[PDB]
């Protein structure tokens, strides 16, 4: 049956929508789960390494695994069940960590697939169409796109490049890689670390990886660290029907003050990620997690400081909250990198019903 | 608590640096334009000074002049300087003796040996050390500690591994290994002498030398006692544990910050570095220790004093420190490296990493790459030197020369190749 | 056969060709001699022509759209999946008939997208483009109360000329400098502008000084408009403040010299954002917000 | 190293039908090698290529239709179409292409092996193959099948040959523990010797028989080596004693 109720800390006065929860250590479950759906599930609750791109990557590879191992039942048809699973499986999903734009297009698609294929044809001669198709899906819509990108990215830059980055967006790194080795040109990376998710530090360690010249800096030590440097690269996870930038958490006051100091900021995304869902702030429905986050002084994450703070229930009106997904302003960035080539944010919908 | 002496041993580590160290003292050598003794006496004095007491004998007349001039030396010092003047070459533990002799050890004395720059703060490893001293009536000395870079690959010269506890923080073996450097003993030993009475074993080989120890009125009548003991470390400290004087116990603190003394060239170049950038806390060399020093702080890691000149259109790297009195000209490219004080530099010069002391001039069209230029050495019009090529005092390198990688040029006007007169090396020129 | 030499061709006369229309001409006679039948000895050729052209250029931009819409026209057309010659005749007829066109593009223009300046609305015109000039001759024509304020445009003295040409048309001119325009936006009611080129952004490729102007309209609320004929559609993205492929130099700090030889590099070319257009006069309709990247959208099916 | 045209003519003709392994595309069309007719590089256009997401779908590396439209036979212009393809027509030109791509690596290893020239080698194939048996690769099935299309000419080298069939299909390793406890026992290792080499066996210890069985092409060895077990059961059988078989 699962788990319900049971929440720590405080619910607080703002800000509450979303689920913010639970199953962290598992006890009593039904007994015909596929575990590989449960492992994710646990990787994703505690992950640091993950940023929007590689995680719809993720639950297709695990798809197509849960197909390979698929068998269908001697009495009922190939979906009858099946789709129950299915929702199960969501339902667990959103328990440990809410669906992205991607994810549901992923479902959405899987969802089509279903309908196009009806329940007559036998089993091995089904899946093993239905995989490779999936595959080539899988080839064409991402690290295709990603590749042209890339390219795009390749022709843009000129000579003599001062880059401050932000997030774990692997297309970034990508990038920062593609530039270090096989462009040879003058290129310096700033890094920007934020404290919900070590993304910066990683990006860090990626760059050291293939020996790049590497500043380190925060979201609070930005004053100093333009006086020379001029661009700005982010990282995306969606853009809705309005045209603003739904994203992860320290960007939006970087794009300010990049706007501030006269230089304009480039963000990249790809041609999936877009939504037919409308807001325009971060309290209609933010990826919200427990403050065990924001627990850790400073230096590393496995330390464990008996210092001044370590309560947070037996507090008398406290409230410690933090937002991981944030929505920032349409006019700031001026470059977008899509499947198109290169274009203005303002389009916000001419993908979507061109799908 | 209060009223502590301290003994710097100087003069000790000498034909180590093996270009220089023949006509002018080691101490005395500047790190960042400014001599290494005044960083020194600036922690001894952080730490709790009341007398100070240094050992000379290689060239002592420089040194006492050196003192002479010092801020030390004027009635406004808490501490006063009285150089023990001793004949020429000798162990630590000859030295020992000869103080012995004399007699000022009161107390908790401190010996320091070397030279050492930290940042961690000493009144309370000083009552630490007082508080162990109350439990038990045999305690001896305190060793200082700091946490290394992870894996150790650098360190080949003393490669400590510490067999350590946590209940007590103290030294079980003491072993120096070869190594990285050749692979002929990668080796580990363990003795049992104290096996069945610590229990908790920590066997640790990431730990950096410090060499600043506190130490009791015990140690000198000890050092008399057993003359077999010429070095402190190796024999010492194992004769220590393996019960010479039974029932007694020594010390070994353990800090997670910076601490590292200076020993041989690359060490010193990375020591150098840190003091750099942001690496110490408190020790900067905008705040002026030595009065005469005008130094200024400015953006991405650099260092200006007053009185300097850089031309307009040169491109500069990352961390940079310009000495007072310079000219610079255009179309330099400058990139982790020092400039000494009243430097000349020309034009269109390319330099990496390197490091450059007080009064040189750098000739037109030359590349300088991770290599050490010493005082009053000149280097002319295109010359191309590799990493690690360390030169000495007074070398004329003239027009056009090419040395290859970790070339050693000799300071005194022996044995190594590239001499102090005019052109190094490649048509034969000297004495 | 050449394209350069019938470009050259051309000189003294113009006001009224459309440059770029007389570039498609151009490639158009190009094409129509080397058996237009075969894609493989025709389309690379015309490729290379291109790219020829492009080098030789010494301070032009719109040729690249030309061309490329051109080429656009050409793929479109062999989508009917019929025969080889009508289709080829169509596209040969295609060359006159689109030169025909922009004059009634024009024509369209000037008598419906011409309501703007009524009520005595002072313009402060910059950017020397037909259409504009076109509008403000028409619109006489038609007699309204108007009043013009030219702004100081100087690569080789074109202020004069526009000037000149103001002048024969009867109509009180006055002569401001691009430097006290800060200072004059009280009486002046709306800013025209005529543009070399539109981004993929939305932004507007110009001249001398626009970006400014721009800024200076943003500032006081009073609105900022670009008139064009809709060709000037370009694959080019600023994606920075000062930063577009220039033929000229971009900032060239020189020498230090003594007779006062190097000194007029000033920019020439000069761009502004996305945000600052209110509204964009085109003759395929009233379009401004984001219409420029939905054509280029609907030209690449991308 | 990879040169020269694969049939008898250097350019091909109206209808013939072609195929590109696409390297970049998107700008008139794909300017791309061919591996039908040449590895000298052809044009399609971006007009008879959509037929019914078109971006996506080719980019690098994956097979895709052609169809020869136009030809100049003067200098080298060759035109080529997607959309064109006869229905159905697509796999058929799917199929040809592979065809043509098995046989340009049968006389690649022999080119490098041989070191002697790609175009003669192809020259010397494409005759009694690519002319009447229809194309080469289904030829060299036949071929490896049973043995007729190479009889017809006179072949310069066998080792290439031999280097070929080997490449297309070889020792298994076999270890049977003898250990026998019969009255007469030498005689009957003789009469096994006498029927399992009529291959290649060796002695190294007194229990021990090493043997190693010959394969033609790979999948014939699992039942020669069966047989043989077969053989040493029935020896032992009769006599009095065992053979035990991993």
């Amino acid at each position: 049956p699962g788990i319900s109720s049971v929440i720590p800390t405080v619910l607080e006065q703002s800000f509450d929508n979303s689920s913010l929860i639970s199953v962290k250590e598992l006890l009593l479950n039904k007994d015909l789960i596929h575990p590989s759906i449960l492992l994710l599930t646990s990787h994703l609750a505690h992950y640091k390494i993950v940023g929007s791109i590689p995680r719809c990557i993720a639950m297709l590879e695990v798809f197509q695994i849960v197909i390979k191992d698929y068998q269908t039942p001697k009495g009922t048809t190939l979906s009858r069940n099946l789709t129950s699973y299915l929702s199960h499986q969501i339902d667990l999903l959103k328990k440990a960590r809410p669906l992205s734009v991607t994810m549901g297009n992923a479902i959405r698609w899987l969802k089509q697939e279903i309908s196009l294929i009806d329940p007559s044809t036998p089993d091995k001669a089904a899946k093993k169409d239905l995989c490779e198709k999936i595959g080539q899906f899988a080839k064409e819509k991402i690290e295709l796109a990603d590749q042209l990108i890339i390219d795009n990215a390749s022709t843009q830059i000129e000579e003599s490049t001062t880059i401050v980055t932000y997030g774990s967006s692997k297309v970034l790194t990508e990038l920062l890689l593609h530039n270090a080795i096989s462009l040879k040109k003058n290129i310096k990376v700033i890094v920007v670390d934020s404290r919900p998710l070590f993304e910066g530090r990683k990006m860090a360690e990626t760059l050291r990886n293939a020996g790049v010249n590497v500043m380190y800096a925060l979201i609070t030590s930005l004053d100093t660290i333009f006086n020379d440097v001029d661009y700005v690269f982010l990282g995306a996870h969606s853009i809705l029907s309005n045209g603003f930038l739904y994203s992860r958490a320290g960007t939006a006051m970087l794009a300010m003050s990049a706007k501030r100091r006269n230089i304009p900021v480039l963000v990249c995304c790809e041609s999936l990620k877009f939504s037919q869902r409308v807001q325009l702030d971060s309290v209609t429905f933010n990826e919200l997690a427990d403050p065990n986050d924001l627990v850790n002084i400073d230096y590393e994450n496995p330390v464990e400081r008996r210092g001044n703070k370590g309560a947070l229930l037996n507090q008398f009106i406290k409230e410690r909250k933090f937002e991981k997904k944030k929505l920032a302003m349409e006019n700031k960035p001026k470059g977008n990198k899509i499947g198109g080539k290169k274009g203005s944010e303002g389009e916000s919908k001419d993908a979507s019903n061109e799908e | 608590e209060d009223r502590l002496q301290a003994v710097v041993l100087t003069d000790s580590y000498e034909t180590r640096f093996m270009p220089l160290t023949a006509v002018k003292p080691r101490c005395l050598l500047p790190l960042a334009n400014v001599p290494l003794i005044e960083y020194t006496l600036e922690f001894l004095a952080k730490a709790g000074v009341h007398e100070v007491f240094l050992i000379c004998s290689s060239h002592a007349n420089q040194i006492n002049d050196y003192i002479e001039n010092s801020k030390w030396n004027l009635p406004w010092s808490p501490f006063k300087i009285t150089t023990i003047m001793s004949p020429e070459a000798r162990c630590t533990g000859d030295v020992m003796r000869d103080l012995d002799n004399r007699g000022i050890i009161t107390g908790d004395f401190i010996l320091v040996s070397g030279d050492v720059l930290t940042n961690i703060d000493f009144s309370k490893m000083l009552e630490f050390h007082k508080k162990m001293h109350l439990q038990d009536k045999d305690h001896i000395s305190t060793m200082c500690l700091s946490k290394a870079s992870t894996y150790p690959k650098t360190r080949t010269i003393e490669p400590a591994a510490f067999v350590l506890d946590k209940s007590t923080s103290r030294c079980i073996y003491y072993q120096d290994l070869p190594l990285p450097s050749s692979r002929e003993k990668t080796s580990i030993q363990i003795d049992p002498e104290l096996l069945d009475n610590v229990d908790e074993f920590v066997i640790r080989n990431d730990l950096i030398d410090c060499r600043i120890d506190i130490c009791t009125s015990h140690v000198p009548l000890i050092f008399q006692e057993n003359f077999d003991y010429q070095s402190l470390r190796t024999d010492f400290v194992k004769g220590v544990i393996s019960s010479d004087i039974l029932g007694k116990h020594i010390y070994a603190y353990l800090t997670d910050e910076y601490a590292v003394r200076v020993e041989s060239w690359q060490t010193y170049d990375t020591i150098s570095q840190d003091f750099l950038g942001r690496w110490c806390y408190p020790l900067v060399l905008d705040s002026n220790i030595q009065d005469d020093q005008t130094y200024s702080y400015e953006s991405r890691h650099i260092y200006k004093e007053k009185d300097v000149v850089l031309a307009q259109s040169c491109k500069i790297g990352k961390c940079t420190a310009i000495g007072s009195g310079t000219k610079i000209g255009e179309g330099t490219k400058i990139e982790n490296s020092v400039i000494g004080r009243n430097c000349q530099i020309g034009e269109n010069i390319r330099i990496k990493n390197s490091f450059i002391w007080d009064d040189c001039i750098i000739g037109n069209n030359s590349i300088i790459d991770h290599s050490l230029i010493a005082s009053n050495a000149t280097l002319g019009s295109n010359v191309r030197l590799n990493d690690g090529c360390i030169i000495g005092f007074n070398v004329k390198i003239d027009d056009n020369m090419d040395l290859d990688r970790n070339t050693k040029i000799s300071a005194s006007p022996q044995d190594l190749d590239d001499q102090t007169l005019a052109v190094s090396i490649v048509g034969d020129k000297g004495v | 056969f050449n394209i350069t030499e019938t470009y050259l061709r051309f000189l003294e006369e113009d006001t009224e060709m459309t440059m770029p229309i007389a570039a498609i001409e151009a490639l158009v006679t190009l094409l129509r001699i080397k058996t237009p039948e075969t894609a493989a000895e025709m389309i690379n050729t015309i490729k290379s022509s291109t790219e020829e052209l492009i080098k030789s250029i010494p301070n032009s931009v719109s040729l690249r759209a030309g061309c490329d819409i051109f080429m656009r026209f050409v793929l479109r057309n062999l989508h009917l999946y019929g025969d080889w010659e009508n289709c080829k005749q169509h596209l040969i007829e295609n060359g006159q008939l689109f030169v025909s066109r922009a004059k009634k593009s024009r024509n369209k223009i000037a008598e419906i997208g011409v309501d703007f300046i009524a009520d005595d609305d002072i313009i402060l015109v910059h950017g020397y483009s037909r259409a504009v000039f076109s509008l403000l001759n028409h619109a006489a024509n038609k007699f309204i109360r108007f009043r013009c304020v030219v702004t100081e445009s100087r690569p080789s003295k074109q202020g004069n000329q526009l000037y000149t040409l103001l002048e024969q048309k009867g109509i009180p001119v006055t002569l401001i400098v691009d430097s006290a325009v800060g200072a004059v936006i009280d009486k002046v009611d709306k800013v025209f502008v005529g543009a070399e080129g539109v981004a993929e952004s939305g932004g507007i490729i110009n001249l001398v000084g626009t970006y400014s102007v721009g800024v200076l309209a943003h500032n006081a609320r009073k609105p900022f408009y670009v008139v064009t004929e809709s060709h000037k559609f370009v694959r080019m993205f600023p994606l920075s403040s000062d930063d577009l492929p220039m033929a000229g130099p971009p900032l060239d700090f020189t020498r230090r010299t003594d007779d006062l030889e190097d000194a007029l590099r000033g920019p020439t070319i000069d761009y502004t954002a996305q945000e600052y257009i209110t509204a964009l006069i085109t003759d395929l309709g009233v379009l401004t917000p984001s219409a420029v990247s939905e054509e280029l959208i609907k030209m690449w099916y991308d | 190293t990879s040169h020269c045209r694969f049939y008898e003519n250097k350019y091909p003709e109206i209808d013939d039908i072609v195929m590109v392994n696409v390297q970049q595309i998107a700008e008139m069309g794909a300017y791309v090698k061919l591996l039908e007719y040449d590895n000298i590089e052809g044009m399609i256009l971006l007009s008879e290529l959509s037929r019914r997401s078109i971006q996506k779908l080719i980019r690098v590396g994956k097979n895709d239709v052609a169809v020869v439209l136009r030809v100049d036979k003067e200098k080298g212009y060759i035109d080529l179409s997607k959309r064109r393809v006869s229905s159905e027509d697509i796999i058929k030109c799917e199929e040809k292409y592979q065809k043509s791509k098995t046989v340009h690596s049968i006389l690649r290893y022999c080119a490098e092996k041989f070191q002697i020239p790609l175009e003669e080698l192809y020259k010397t194939i494409a005759w009694p193959l690519s002319r009447k048996f229809g194309h080469a690769y289904e030829a060299f099935k036949l071929s490896i099948i049973d043995e007729t299309v190479w009889e017809g000419i006179e072949p310069p080298s066998k080792d290439v040959l031999d280097e070929l069939k080997n490449y297309i299909s070889v020792k298994i390793r076999a270890d049977v523990e003898v250990s026998c406890f019969s009255y007469e026992g030498i005689d009957a290792i003789k009469d096994a010797l006498k029927s399992a080499e009529d291959v290649k066996v060796k002695l190294v210890a007194a229990p021990l028989y090493v043997l190693t069985t010959q394969a033609l092409d790979k999948q014939k060895g699992i039942e020669q080596l069966e047989s043989a077990i077969e053989k040493i059961t029935e020896v032992i059988t009769k006599y009095g004693g065992v053979c035990n078989i991993t």
